[PDB]
C-alpha cells in the first residue's frame, strides 16, 4: 500500500451489510438531492457534502436513500466541477507547497514532497484523459494551476 | 377484474381482486389501493395440507404495495385461510449472449439471473431483511443457499421460511434454508 | 488448535476483533438523537461526528469532534436509534 | 479563508473589477463592498474610502499586491481594485 | 499487488494442510477458485466447503481432511496442446496411477484424465495430489 510512503495503512469506512435505508430514516430520496444540491451551491464537494449528511442529518448512504451516487446527482443537474475533487485538491497543494518553495528555497524537503504531489497530479490526470472526464488535450502546467484553485 | 393487468385470469385471479375490492371499505386503507394492480397469482402445495400464494406484481409498483404489505398480507390470509401469501415482482431475465451472438444493447445487471433470483429471494421475506447469505458446497456436488433474517418483524414470517424454500425451489431448483440468527 | 469453528466465532471474541476482521465487515459507528438541554428538538447526529452540528432553533454547539467519538456538550443526552 | 470565500462571490455573485468601475459603482450606491490590494497607491485607495466613506460602503484590505489578488479572481491580470456587487452563494458579507 | 488470488487460495489451504488443520478460510473468492475447489472435492482431496458473503468478492471455508498432499497453481496459465499434456503430468505428479493436473479449457475446468475422456486441451491452471 501507499503509492507514495512505506506506509501500510489499513484505516478506512466499513461499509454496512444492508444496502437498504435504516428502518428510523424518514426523508425521502427527493428531500436530500435539493439538500445536496443546496449544499453544492454552497461551494462544498461531494466529500464533504456527504459528510455533512450523515453527520447532521442521519443520512448514512446517499446511495441507499436516493440511489445514485452524490457525484451523479450534481453531474445531472449540471453542477459538476470542471476538474474532479480529488484531482483539484492534489493541485491545489502542489501550488501550496512551491509558493511556499519560492519564498524558502532551501527547504530541500518541500521541493521532495512537491515532485510526489506533482507525480500524483500527472498519474491521475493522465487516468482522467483515457476516460475523456479531462479533455485529452488537457495537460498540468504550474505556471498556470493557481488560476484553477484560487 | 380491472385489478389484473392481464388478459383471461384465472377464476382464482378474480377471487385475489375480488378481495381487493374489499379492503377498501375500511377508509384507513382506501386512498392507495385503487392503483395497485398485479399480473399473475401463481400458486403452489407446501407440506402440512396448507398452499403457498404468491402473488406477481409489474415491478414499477413494487414500492407501492411495500407501504401496506405489513397490514395487507395479515389480512388476505385471514379472509383466504391456510395460504401462506408473499409478493414478487416479475421481474425479466436476459440470458447471457453467447461468444458468437448477434451484437445487442448492452444487458443491465438488474436483468442478469443472479441478480434477479437474489431479488426474488429478498421479496420473499418482505417484513424482515437479509443479514447475511451463506453457501456451502456439499461432497455430494449439490448446493444449498443459507439466508440469516434479522430478528425485527420477525413474527410476520418466522412461522413460515419452510413454504419460502419451497416456493424457491419451484422458481429456481435451488435449495435455501432461511435461519433467523 | 486445529479444529475450529470458523464460520461461528464465539460473539464475545468476534467483538474484540478489528472492524474489518469479522466474517463480514461491518462498522461500530450509529447515529444518535440528542435532546439539548435549552429546548427539545430531535437532532439526528452520527456517533463520529466531524462537524459541530448546531441544532436549528438555537445556533449552539450540540457536539465538538475529537480524534474518535464526538463528545456531545453538557446538558445533551443522546439515544441510540 | 475570505480568498475561498471571495472566490465563490466570483463563480457566482456580480462584480466588477477595476478603479474606474469600482468607483462608478460607488456613485451608483451598488457596491457591496470594495477590495483594495495592497500594492495600490495610497492616493488611489485614500480616495476608494472617501468615495466608499461618503457611499457608506465597507472597504477590505486585501494582503497582496494587484497581482496577487488578479489570482485569487480566478483570472490571469492583475486588480488593483475590485467592488462586489452581488454576493452570491457566499458569506463574505457577513464575514466583513 | 494482489495479482492471483487462486495462488492466494492454495496457499492458505496448503499451509493449513501441513500444519495439520482441518479447516481454512479463503479470502477473497472467485469463480475459478470455487470451481478448482469442487474439482478436489470430486476427487476427495477435500471436504465440504462454504461461501460466505460479503457483498464483495466474497469468502470461502474450507474443510480439510489430511488426505491432500499438495494442490497449487501453474503461473503463468501456459497453454498446453492435447500432445505437450503428457509432459505435464510428469513434471508435476509423483506417479502414472495417480494426481491430477487442473487445466481450463473450452468445455470448462476439469482434470487431465476427464480431458482426455473428451478430447479438448486449453491453458493449464494447477494441479493436486
Ligand atoms: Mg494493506
Ligand atoms: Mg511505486
Ligand atoms: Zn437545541
Amino acid at each position: 500500500g501507499r503509492m507514495h510512503s512505506s506506509g501500510k495503512g489499513i484505516s478506512s469506512s466499513a461499509l454496512p451489510y444492508s444496502r437498504n435505508a435504516p428502518s428510523w430514516f424518514k426523508l425521502s430520496s427527493d428531500d436530500v438531492v435539493e439538500q445536496i444540491i443546496k449544499y453544492a451551491r454552497k461551494g462544498l464537494t461531494p466529500s464533504q457534502i456527504g459528510v455533512i449528511l450523515r453527520d447532521a442529518h442521519g443520512v448514512s448512504q446517499a446511495k441507499v436513500v436516493t440511489g445514485n451516487k452524490i457525484l451523479r446527482i450534481l453531474k445531472s443537474n449540471g453542477l459538476a466541477p470542471e476538474i474532479p475533487e480529488d484531482l483539484y485538491y492534489l493541485i491545489k497543494k502542489a501550488v501550496s507547497v512551491r509558493k511556499h518553495l519560492e519564498k524558502n528555497r532551501k527547504d530541500k524537503d518541500s521541493k521532495f514532497r512537491l515532485i510526489l504531489i506533482e507525480s500524483r497530479i500527472h498519474r491521475l490526470a493522465r487516468y482522467y484523459r483515457t476516460v475523456a472526464v479531462l479533455p485529452p488535450n488537457w495537460k498540468y502546467e504550474s505556471a498556470t494551476a493557481s488560476a484553477l484553485v484560487a | 377484474s380491472s385489478k389484473i393487468l392481464s388478459e383471461n385470469p384465472t377464476e382464482l385471479e378474480l377471487k385475489v381482486a375480488q378481495a381487493f375490492v374489499d379492503l377498501e371499505s375500511q377508509a384507513d386503507l382506501k386512498a392507495e389501493l385503487r392503483p395497485l394492480q398485479f399480473k399473475s397469482i401463481k400458486e403452489i402445495d407446501v407440506n402440512g395440507g396448507k398452499k403457498a400464494l404468491a402473488v406477481f406484481v409489474p415491478p414499477p409498483s413494487l414500492q407501492a404495495y411495500r407501504k401496506v404489505q405489513t397490514r395487507l398480507t395479515r389480512e388476505l390470509e385471514k379472509k383466504f385461510p391456510d395460504r401462506h401469501v408473499v409478493f414478487l415482482a416479475e421481474r425479466r431475465i436476459l440470458p447471457k449472449p453467447a461468444r458468437k451472438a448477434r451484437k445487442q444493447q448492452k444487458r443491465p445487471r438488474s436483468r442478469t439471473l443472479t441478480a434477479v433470483h437474489d431479488k426474488i429471494l429478498e421479496d420473499l421475506v418482505f417484513p424482515t431483511e437479509i443479514i447475511g447469505k451463506r453457501v456451502r458446497y456439499l461432497v455430494g456436488g449439490n448446493k444449498i443457499q443459507k439466508v440469516l433474517l434479522d430478528s425485527k418483524d420477525s413474527t410476520a414470517v418466522d412461522y413460515k421460511l419452510d413454504s419460502f424454500q419451497q416456493l424457491y425451489s419451484k422458481l429456481t431448483g435451488k435449495q435455501v434454508v432461511f435461519e433467523i440468527p | 488448535v486445529l479444529v475450529q469453528d470458523l464460520l461461528h466465532p464465539s460473539p464475545a471474541t468476534e467483538a474484540k476483533q478489528h472492524k474489518l476482521k469479522t466474517l463480514v465487515q461491518q462498522p461500530r459507528s450509529f447515529f444518535m438523537d440528542v435532546k439539548c438541554q435549552g429546548c427539545l428538538n430531535i437532532t439526528t447526529v452520527f456517533s463520529h461526528a466531524q462537524t459541530a452540528v448546531t441544532c436549528d432553533s438555537c445556533s449552539t454547539v450540540l457536539c465538538t469532534p475529537t480524534g474518535g467519538k464526538a463528545k456531545l456538550t453538557e446538558g445533551c443526552s443522546f439515544r441510540r436509534k | 479563508n475570505i480568498n475561498s470565500k471571495l472566490a465563490l462571490t466570483i463563480k457566482s455573485g456580480k462584480y466588477t473589477l477595476g478603479y474606474k468601475s469600482v468607483v462608478k459603482s460607488l456613485r451608483t450606491g451598488k457596491a457591496k463592498l470594495v477590495i483594495i490590494a495592497a500594492n495600490t497607491p495610497v492616493l488611489r485607495k485614500s480616495e476608494l474610502e472617501y468615495y466608499a466613506m461618503l457611499s457608506k460602503t465597507p472597504v477590505y484590505y486585501f494582503q497582496g499586491g494587484n497581482n496577487e489578488l488578479g489570482t485569487v479572481c480566478g483570472k490571469l491580470f492583475r486588480v488593483g481594485t475590485l467592488s462586489i456587487l452581488d454576493a452570491g452563494d457566499s458569506d463574505i458579507l457577513s464575514s466583513i | 499487488t494482489r495479482t492471483s488470488v487462486l495462488a492466494d487460495a492454495l496457499n492458505a489451504i496448503n499451509n493449513a494442510e501441513k500444519t495439520g488443520k482441518r479447516q481454512v478460510l479463503i479470502r477473497p473468492s472467485s469463480k475459478v477458485i470455487i470451481k478448482f475447489l469442487t474439482v478436489m472435492q470430486k476427487h476427495g482431496y477435500i471436504g465440504e466447503f462454504e461461501y460466505i458473503d460479503d457483498h464483495r468478492s466474497g469468502k470461502i471455508v474450507v474443510q480439510l481432511n489430511g488426505r491432500l498432499n499438495k494442490c497449487g497453481v501453474i503461473q503463468p496459465r501456459f497453454n498446453v496442446k492435447i500432445n505437450d499434456i503428457e509432459r505435464w503430468t510428469d513434471n508435476l505428479l509423483p506417479a502414472r496411477q495417480f494426481g491430477y493436473v487442473i487445466l481450463t479449457t473450452s468445455a470448462g475446468i476439469m482434470d487431465h484424465e476427464e480431458a482426455r475422456r473428451k478430447h479438448v486441451s486449453g491453458k493449464i491452471l494447477g494441479f493436486v495430489y
